RNA sequence: GAAAACCCGCUGUUACCCGUACCGUAAACCGACACAGGUGGUUGGGUUGAGUAUACUAAGGCGCUCG
RNA sequence: UGUAGGUAUAAGUAACGAUAAAGGGGGCGAGAACCCCCCUCGCCGAAAGACCAAGGUUUCCUGAUCAACGCUAAUCGGAUCAGGGUUAGUCGGGGCCUAAGGAUAAGCCGAAUGGCGAUCCGAUGGAAGAACCGGUUAAUAUUCCGGUACUGAUAC
RNA sequence: UAAGGGCAGACGGUGGAUGCCUAGGCUCUCGGAGGCGAAGAAGGACGUGAUAAGCUGCGAAAAGCUGCGGGAAUCGGCACAUACGAAUUGAUCCGCAGAUAUCCGAAUGGGGCAACCCGUCAGGCCCCUGACACAUGAAUUUUCAUGAGCGAACGCGGGGAACUGAAACAUCUCAUUACCCGUAGGAGAAGAAAACAAGUGAUUCCCUCAGUAGUGGCGAGCGAACGGGGAUUAGCCCAAACCGGCUUUGUAGUCGGGGUAAUAGCUUCGAUAGAUAUAGGAGAACCUACUGGAAAGUAUGGCCGAAGAGCAUGAAAGCUGCGUAUCCGACAUAUCCCUGAGUAGCGCGGGACACGAAUCCUGUGUGAAUGGCGGGGCCCAUCCCGUAAGGCUAAAUACUCCCGAGAGACCGAUAGUGAACCAGU
């Protein structure tokens, strides 16, 4: 379960395409990393496995809103 | 005994009579093995009697 | 209930002739010595001194049909040699 | 000369026995296929 | 299925070598649909002296039940039978030739 | 030039369970065979000898299933 | 060089599986080179004798049977059918312990199926709580019996 | 003179062809039903009979136990058996409802080489036995509920070849196939326009449009849609504005719950119970002669028919038997002011669309508007159509392990299933 916990992003499947149009299977990976966050509203520290897109959402709407949204959408677990 | 004579008995008397008939059946089986009886069907009759007795006891236990 | 039948054979007849307190039974394969002693005591109203047991696997046999052969087998059993107290006896002919 | 089959009951059961088959997803696949074919001998555990 | 004849019934043979002869029913083989009629269809069996002194034994062999018809109590003739509940709510066999209850 | 359990120091009355037959340098195991092959360990008398080599021979076992 | 079944030809031919070897007298039987008993001869004898383990699984003993099996015949058999035969407080194992390795916990990794990962499993090792002598069956014996002992729990 | 041989006929042997026969296959039709399992499954092990059990049934109550209904003389399963019993005070059997139901197996007290070894706590016996409880994981507040495993096809989803074709081969094809994996239901998926078009009006399926438009080393190939004709027909509900209740938080707010409000090409707030099925009851009508081992055959002469379907019977039967047409029948138990944001859009790399770079999707990086916004095959202007970033939804469609009833210008034992029988033996 390598998957972003905020957006639910997981790896995609695609092709390497050469100049002569040879097509080879490949995986597009998520820019995924583990990061620690200070939850102000609960005054504690959490560790989340998130993507850079998840970090953008967190920096856009706050950590509490992102966590509640992810839990509602099922990404959190 | 037949099924009506069995169902006429009380639970305690039925219990004592069942434990009696079980030992009688065991002795009859040993005797038949030693020397074949004139009527082997007595064994089958005793076996079915024991089954009927246990059925009635279960009916009373869960009724 | 575990006692199936007694053992009547030349070996058992000789053993009982030489001892008179020793008898043989064919019992259920999964009964232990204490269970055999209790069952024998309850069945015959005697005092049991010792029990010896051996387990016998059933013999493989051939069942013959019109077409040919089928491989089959007899049931497995356990032999119990029971020695009573001195002066006790069990009668197989009576009753 | 030494031939290929050198019997050992412990090795036979460890390699092809019922519990060895049940321990793996592909072993359970083998068991399901044999049941579907209707084999009387499911594994080497059934033999004697 | 209930058969049109039974043990103890008087029947007439209507087909075969014993055609035209009556007798009593001694046994019914339901699965094979045959019956033993007393005195009819005699066979000679070569019996070994095993016994328990052998010889040639004469005994009745079964007849197919579609070859047997109940004898009418009135006229003593083979007839087809029916069934009605005239006997106090119980089904009884009666002879279609006359109407009398078969007994 | 294993580990852990363990073990140290700090007068009656009873005795459960499974195996126990038979073959096993083989006619019974692995070799399609009553197959000149393969099969781990122990014991293995006397004379001769350095010897468990060699030759003969007790006990025991065999004369190898066509003449 | 097609397939199944059946039957030919080669042919009454190759061959009957170690060149350790047999001869005679009795017995039984319808039938005997081969079965049973006796005498003589020969071969092995660090084995071709006697045991344990693996493996086999009733082949063990007895009575009937000689169709098939036995590279011949057979009255014989590890063959067919039926009956019988394996007895443990002390022998062996298991119950206890851990090795390689395996399965896992907390955790880690990973489209899925899953892959890893210190307590448990796992003997080929460590503990086992503990005897011998003699006799006896057609077939079992440190197990049955007669002596002689010992060990562990349990009620005073 | 035929040792032997050749040819023909007759008669035998071997072998098992052929003919005739078969409920064992094959293909379907209609109607149901579409699961089983922690109340322990599928599938097994061991047992169980008067006598050894190979099948079948059953489970220490072990070819069986109890009750209600049906029925009326035999029954005690099969592999060419007897004995011995049961039964008109109604056996056996049939329908429905119950009782028992060892051990293994998801296996679940711990282990384990399946069908075994070893336990703990309470309770009843006397070293040793009989009845409990004792797994894990997500919900729930120790209790409770669910799950796990197996299994036909059909559905959805995650991964995903190659041989082959292109007369070599790499783009392309084979093919979003085989296969592996996950997960539903009686169906599933889809579905109510930010749609098609240049008037229609949600999905799904069928016939056409049409091998057309397109796409393509413009090769091999691939291949729509609009429209028309049918089957079927169905549309609804949240979020927000605003109004009140509670809780919490800041210092009247601001959140989060539950209540009202009302949801859009244009708005909105505010101002059934009888029947059916699962046992059953009745159910017409034939004589004489010939041939023959035996008539159902043939020849006469009769009868029934809402019954002249069929099977069996010593040869081919409307009137011999079971049946058939028709009518009757159930004690149960089942079934029927606001307007959706990391969005719309955009760059880079890819994918799915008939399409090999418009519409749709996104790994990476970015990023609006709120009458405004999106599409009409690339971009602009006009015109037209629609109103995304929330959800649900029957029918027409797909399938057959299973049950019931039917059918065939399908097979007939080297055929038809591998398997007509001891067969996945
Ligand atoms: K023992
Ligand atoms: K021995
Ligand atoms: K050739
Ligand atoms: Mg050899
Ligand atoms: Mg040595
Ligand atoms: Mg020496
Ligand atoms: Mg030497
Ligand atoms: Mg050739
Ligand atoms: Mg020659
Ligand atoms: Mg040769
Ligand atoms: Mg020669
Ligand atoms: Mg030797
Ligand atoms: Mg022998
Ligand atoms: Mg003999
Ligand atoms: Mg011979
Ligand atoms: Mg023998
Ligand atoms: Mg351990
Ligand atoms: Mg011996
Ligand atoms: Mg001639
Ligand atoms: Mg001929
Ligand atoms: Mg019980
Ligand atoms: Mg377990
Ligand atoms: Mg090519
Ligand atoms: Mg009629
Ligand atoms: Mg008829
Ligand atoms: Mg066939
Ligand atoms: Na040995
Ligand atoms: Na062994
Ligand atoms: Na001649
Ligand atoms: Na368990
Ligand atoms: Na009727
Ligand atoms: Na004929």
């Amino acid at each position: 379960s390598k998957i972003c916990q905020i957006t639910g992003k997981k790896a995609m499947v695609g092709n390497n395409v050469s100049h002569s149009k040879r097509r080879t299977k490949r995986v597009f990976d998520v820019n995924l990393f583990r990061k620690k966050f200070y939850w102000v509203e609960q005054d504690c520290w959490v560790v989340l496995r998130i993507s850079a897109a998840g970090l953008r959402l967190i920096n856009k709407i706050g950590l509490d809103a992102a966590i509640k949204r992810a839990a509602e959408k099922g990404f959190l677990n | 005994m037949k099924i009506a004579e069995i169902k006429e008995l009380a639970t305690k008397e039925l219990q004592e009579r069942l434990d009696a008939e079980v030992a009688a059946y065991d002795q009859m089986r040993i005797n038949h093995a030693v020397s074949p009886l004139d009527s082997p069907a007595k064994l089958k009759h005793q076996r079915r009697m024991i089954a009927q007795m246990k059925t009635v006891l279960r009916q009373r236990e869960l009724n | 209930g575990i006692i199936i039948k007694p053992i009547i054979s030349e070996k058992m007849t000789a053993v009982t002739e030489k001892m008179s307190e020793r008898y043989g039974f064919r019992v259920s394969p999964n009964a232990n010595k204490i269970e055999i002693k209790k069952a024998v005591e309850a069945m015959y109203n005697v005092k049991v001194e010792d029990v010896n047991t051996m387990r016998y696997d059933g013999k493989r046999k051939n069942r013959y049909t019109k077409s040919g052969l089928i491989r089959g087998k007899e049931a497995s059993f356990k032999k119990a040699i029971v020695t009573l107290k001195k002066g006790e006896t069990i009668d197989f002919f009576s009753n | 000369m030494k031939r290929t089959y050198q019997p050992s009951n412990r090795k036979r059961l460890n390699k092809h026995g019922f519990r060895s088959r049940m321990a793996t997803a592909n072993g359970r696949r083998v068991l399901a296929a044999r049941r579907a074919k209707g084999r009387a001998k499911l594994t080497v555990s059934d033999e004697f | 299925s209930k058969l049109h004849i039974k043990k103890g019934d008087t029947v007439m043979v209507i087909s075969g070598e014993d055609k035209g002869h009556s007798g009593r029913v001694l046994e019914v083989l339901v699965k094979e649909q045959r019956a033993i009629v007393e005195g009819l269809n005699m066979i000679k069996k070569h019996a070994k002296p095993s016994a328990k002194q052998g010889g040639i034994i004469s005994k009745e062999a079964p007849i197919h039940i579609s070859n047997l018809n109940v004898v009418d109590p009135k006229t003593g003739k083979a007839t087809r039978i029916g069934r009605r509940l005239n006997e106090n709510g119980k089904l009884v066999r009666y002879a279609k030739k006359s109407g009398e209850e078969i007994k």
